[PDB]
């Protein structure tokens, strides 16, 4: 039904990097109406690429369009790290999808500690009855990464709720946020809390607290 | 430069109907088509609707009937009335301009739209205090989004606000927010939340436990 | 950004500056065409016909400009209130240094058609052309635009009694081209000129090439 797939879904690595993303249609499209968007993470999707290999106002001049018929390709000639983002085929003539998954493109960086904070729950929360330790695991790469969140020296799994941020426009990291969301009691009912950040430097750093101490 | 705003991106019931309004600034409206972009959780970016600056309409297999797109030129407004909602809907709605065949130049910074039956819950906003990173923990509020900024918008790098996340049906979302270790507490930061489904805006001191 | 190297039989025929129509380098000397772009002024010297060129006001270079030697407009053609009949027209091109064109990138004649060889409805065509749109986009369209259209068959012409059988109907969804552009189905998988722009871009109405061969041959020899 005239998909446009787009390989890879997502794709990877180094700001100098040429890369190039695909659309593929198949049962082939006219390239004048190969659209290309590109969507920042949290803002919206820019065009980037018009016509297949035209260029929106201020998509720079790294950001090729090339293809025809059932292939189109977006060509970042040189990935620099603001080029962290998501990619979109589109056409007027893929039904019922004029849009492609998109590739998400991550800009490859020098592997990141994540600079980890540990959140002790705030009074409004305690005041609230709820209790979040919330970890927030910043700059960090690649988006692979895990958080032990610990309860005096003992592990808690359950409760942990992350986020992180799609990759970093401008330092192609990653930041995660962890909430070990704890009850109002179970947090008090303990002291030492503490979310770990684990393989570039094969420890995990730990950021740990308690909750009257100090 | 042509500025594109969603508007009346809210919370609606299932089957419910709700109606996005995106004003048209900064270049001609009567001459461009519009068309409505829904891009999802899962981030599948779905075309909703176009409509031909001819007020002339075509929608996405996906809301047809369901969707109306329209447009007043008069003032410069791509509407996109939905009814019928369905939990799919649930979507960052996107106005552009431009339209399917001839590509989007300019997109909304685009409005949120939750169809589910879940009452707005406003975010608890809790500050998180410990080179000191800061946080907001909003907590408990539904339905997404909410805007998290620094300082009224002051403190920009250094802010990394996490998608939210659900739990207990609540959006859960934090804003780490990163200031040299002389920047605080020395002078203010809040984390600047809004949560405009219900219409909460808080702004939370970060103040040290100590 | 520029498409005519896809596309390069097409003819940017201008009046000189406005642009009437498209055409397709069915040979270095000849540009085939629409007639009823022309019929309105038949002559030789009011046209200009451009090749190689991928942009309506804009000189894209490997562009070739040629007058036409000779103007031929169907003895046949008939401007319905629709339909146009025979709209075939014929240009022999003169570059401004008297010659035909040259085969580049950007410029080739399209193969004719098989003798009375046409495509099955369905088959995918493209209809090159600027294209004269309502929405404004921003190629805009100076920029000549290839659109994939598929053929629709006769019956399926709906306008009533046009399938002048000697016309093809293709429309695509949504909905681009010029009259007197080409219409471009590949044939045998060799592409092929199979037909003119003459009313459409609610389908095309497309000259049916393969018919007017023999109006073609006997012109063009």
């Amino acid at each position: 039904d005239i998909e446009l797939t787009q390989s890879p879904a997502i794709m990877s690595a180094s700001p100098g990097e040429k890369v190039t993303m695909t659309c593929r249609a198949s049962s082939t499209v006219s390239f004048h109406y190969l659209h290309w968007y590109q969507q920042k993470s949290g803002a919206s999707p820019k065009l980037w690429i018009y016509a297949t290999s035209n260029l929106a106002s201020g998509v720079p001049a790294r950001f090729s369009g090339s293809g025809s018929g059932t292939s189109y390709s977006l060509t970042i000639s040189s990935v620099e790290t603001e080029d962290a983002a998501t990619y979109y085929c589109q056409h007027y003539s893929a039904y019922p999808r004029t849009f492609g998954g998109g590739t998400k493109l991550e800009i490859k960086r020098a592997d990141a500690a994540p600079t980890v904070s540990i959140f002790p729950p705030s009074s409004e929360q305690l005041t609230s009855g709820g209790a979040s330790v919330v970890c927030f695991l910043n700059n960090f790469y690649p988006k692979d990464i895990n958080v032990k969140w610990k309860i005096d020296g003992s592990e808690r799994q359950n409760g942990v709720l992350n986020s992180w941020t799609d990759q970093d426009s401008k330092d192609s990291t990653y930041s995660m946020s962890s909430t070990l969301t704890l009850t109002k009691d179970e947090y008090e009912r303990h002291n030492s809390y503490t979310c770990e950040a684990t393989k570039t430097s094969t420890s995990p750093i730990v950021k740990s607290f308690n909750r009257n101490e100090c | 430069q042509v500025k594109l705003q969603e508007s009346g991106g809210d919370l609606v019931k299932p089957g419910g109907s709700l109606k996005l309004s995106c004003s048209a600034s900064g270049f001609t409206f009567s001459r461009y088509a519009m068309s409505w972009v829904r891009q999802t959780p899962e981030k599948r970016l779905e075309w909703v609707a176009s409509i031909t600056n001819g007020g002339s309409t075509y929608y996405s297999d996906s809301v047809k009937g369901r969707f109306i797109i329209s447009r007043d030129n008069a003032r410069n407004i791509l509407s996109l009335q939905m009814s019928s909602l369905r939990s799919e809907d649930t979507a960052m709605y996107y106005c552009e301009r431009g339209e399917l065949t001839y590509a989007m130049d300019y997109w909304g910074q685009g409005t949120t739209v939750t169809v589910s039956s879940a009452k707005t819950t406003p975010p608890s906003v809790y500050p998180l205090a410990p080179m000191v990173t800061l946080g907001c923990l909003v907590k408990g509020y539904f339905p997404e989004p909410v805007t998290v900024t620094w300082n009224s918008g002051s403190l920009s790098s250094g802010v990394h606000t996490f998608p939210a996340v659900l739990q207990s049906d609540l959006y859960t979302l934090s804003s780490s927010v990163t200031v040299p270790s002389s920047t605080w507490p020395s002078e203010t930061v809040t984390c600047n939340v809004a949560h405009p489904a219900s219409s909460t805006k808080v702004d939370k001191k970060i103040v040290v436990k100590g | 950004f520029t498409t005519i190297e896809n596309q390069p039989w097409f003819a940017a025929i201008y009046r000189r500056v406005t642009y009437v129509c498209g055409g397709s380098l069915i040979s270095p000397c000849w540009v085939i065409s629409a007639t009823h772009c022309f019929i309105d002024y038949p002559k030789k010297e009011d046209y200009i016909v451009y090749l190689g060129r991928s942009r309506l006001n804009s000189n894209t270079q490997g562009e070739m400009k040629f007058e036409v030697e000779n103007l031929i407009l169907h003895k046949d053609y008939s401007a319905d209130t629709l339909a146009h009949h025979n709209d075939i027209a014929l240009l022999k091109i003169r570059s401004k240094e008297g010659r035909c064109a040259q085969p580049s990138r950007t410029i080739q004649t399209i193969a004719l058609p098989s003798m009375y060889n046409d495509p099955q409805f369905g088959t995918s065509c493209e209809i090159t052309g600027f294209g004269k749109e309502q929405s404004t986009d921003y190629l805009y369209p100076e920029q000549l635009k290839m659109t994939v259209v598929k053929l629709i068959s006769h019956r399926e012409c709906y306008y009533g009694s046009e399938v002048t059988t000697k016309m093809l109907c293709a429309a695509d969804p949504q909905w681009q081209g010029d009259s007197g552009g080409p219409l471009v189905c590949s044939l045998q998988g060799r592409m092929t000129l199979t037909g003119i722009v003459s009313w459409g871009r609610k389908p095309g109405v497309y000259t049916r090439v393969s018919h007017f061969l023999p109006w073609i041959r006997s012109h063009t020899k």
